[PDB]
């Protein structure tokens, strides 16, 4: 399928995916246009933060669907 | 003096530390979770939050009184978030954490009359093909709270939270899109809208953005925020309805992206117009002007 990510200066790029791909995967995909490492990115959606293990599945991510990524500040 | 309890940091726990003090100075959302956790009487995340929050959005019933928060730390390492007890975290995953625990503990409950928490707001993601001109249907999808990019900044050009809400707002075009109409890819129109608003609205100032060289970049620049938010242009319906929010805390980061301190700002509980400054287990009065001040990282609105 096809979703979307809303990066960190709010442009959204555009993805290609499958239900049964990882969201390692889908950061792996991120880092290719964005350079950013998966451990350092932090992807949101439906109000819930992605967690590395599950697939897309798992959350329900469907077409067309907009996930949000931020960093990690520690503190 | 209507000073609040601090809370003792036992390893680079201020992320949690101002991230509790913030939220209980949101009366409505423990109004909310003395709701939802009244089915109880009839472990949880909700029960162990509660404790805390209650005695945090009321003075101290000891001069200097300081809590211990990690008890909630330790439900959570032990089912919810795998980290170390003394490790510096990210005080918005924190939230992200404590939010998405007790919509999970919603949705196992019995009590389904009950209202979602008052943090829980939706956005509206409509698109359109610049090529054909056919509108995609219209997607809703939920938030917990708005990371907003902070744009450049300029000397001399303020840089407020009004600009960083429109432009979270602001329609962008987006390349390499399949298109239903013309089967196709093509270049998609894109713009996100508020459909649901919470009635308490955290908003995530993001301090970490991506350098051009390839590493973070933490941003201090001071985004001018107010006491009253006004949230009616930046609905996606011409809905007739105000949306007032109030001002009730303010997370502040101070340091770079590996070292950090939280730091939060909040209203002094009655029993009003009085603020305070909260590092972990110090409690000091602060003037407005302190407050407006800050470089505000996460900030927490109330609707009026
Ligand atoms: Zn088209």
């Amino acid at each position: 399928m096809q979703i979307f990510v809303k990066t960190l200066t709010g442009k959204t790029i555009t993805l290609e995916v499958e239900p049964s791909d990882t969201i390692e995967n889908v950061k792996a995909k991120i880092q290719d246009k964005e350079g950013i490492p998966p451990d350092q990115q932090r992807l949101i959606f439906a109000g819930k933060q992605l967690e590395d293990g599950r697939t897309l599945s798992d959350y329900n991510i469907q077409k067309e669907s907009t996930l949000h990524l931020v960093l990690r500040l520690r503190g | 003096k209507g000073l609040v309890p601090g809370l003792v940091n036992l390893g680079n726990t201020c992320f949690m530390n101002s991230l509790l003090q913030g939220l209980s100075a949101c009366p409505a959302f423990i109004r909310w979770l003395e709701e939802f956790t009244s089915q109880y009487s009839r472990q949880y995340l909700s029960l162990t939050l509660l404790h805390l929050l209650k005695a945090l959005s009321c003075q101290e019933v000891t001069d200097d009184e300081v809590l211990d928060a990690s008890c909630l730390l330790d439900v959570l390492r032990m089912y919810r978030w795998q980290i170390s007890s003394f490790e510096e975290q990210d005080a918005h995953e924190l939230f992200h954490v404590i939010t998405s625990s007790l919509e999970d503990e919603r949705d196992g409950s019995g009590s389904h009359w009950k209202s979602q928490h008052p943090f829980h707001g939706r956005l509206t993601s409509n698109m359109v093909c610049k090529h054909c001109e056919h509108q995609s249907p219209v997607r809703f999808d939920t938030f917990d709270s708005l990371s907003l990019s902070i744009p450049a900044a300029t000397w001399g050009h303020p840089l407020t939270l009004d600009h960083c809400l429109h432009h979270f707002i602001s329609s962008e075009s987006v390349r390499d899109v399949v298109c239903d109409n013309c089967t196709k890819r093509t270049t998609f129109v894109k713009q996100l809208k508020l459909g649901k608003l919470p009635q308490c609205l955290c908003i995530h100032l993001q301090r970490l953005s991506w350098s051009s060289h390839g590493t973070p970049l933490k941003r201090h620049e001071h985004v001018q925020f107010n006491e009253d938010l006004s949230m009616d242009e930046y609905k996606y319906h011409s809905n007739a309805s105000t949306y007032l929010f109030r001002l009730m805390a303010v997370v502040v980061h101070h340091g770079d992206m590996h070292s950090g301190h939280f730091v939060t700002y909040r209203r002094s509980p009655p029993s009003s117009n009085q603020w305070l400054w909260v590092s972990d287990d110090t409690v000091r009065k602060a003037s407005l002007q302190e407050v407006l001040s800050s470089s505000a990282y996460l900030l927490f609105y109330e609707r009026v």
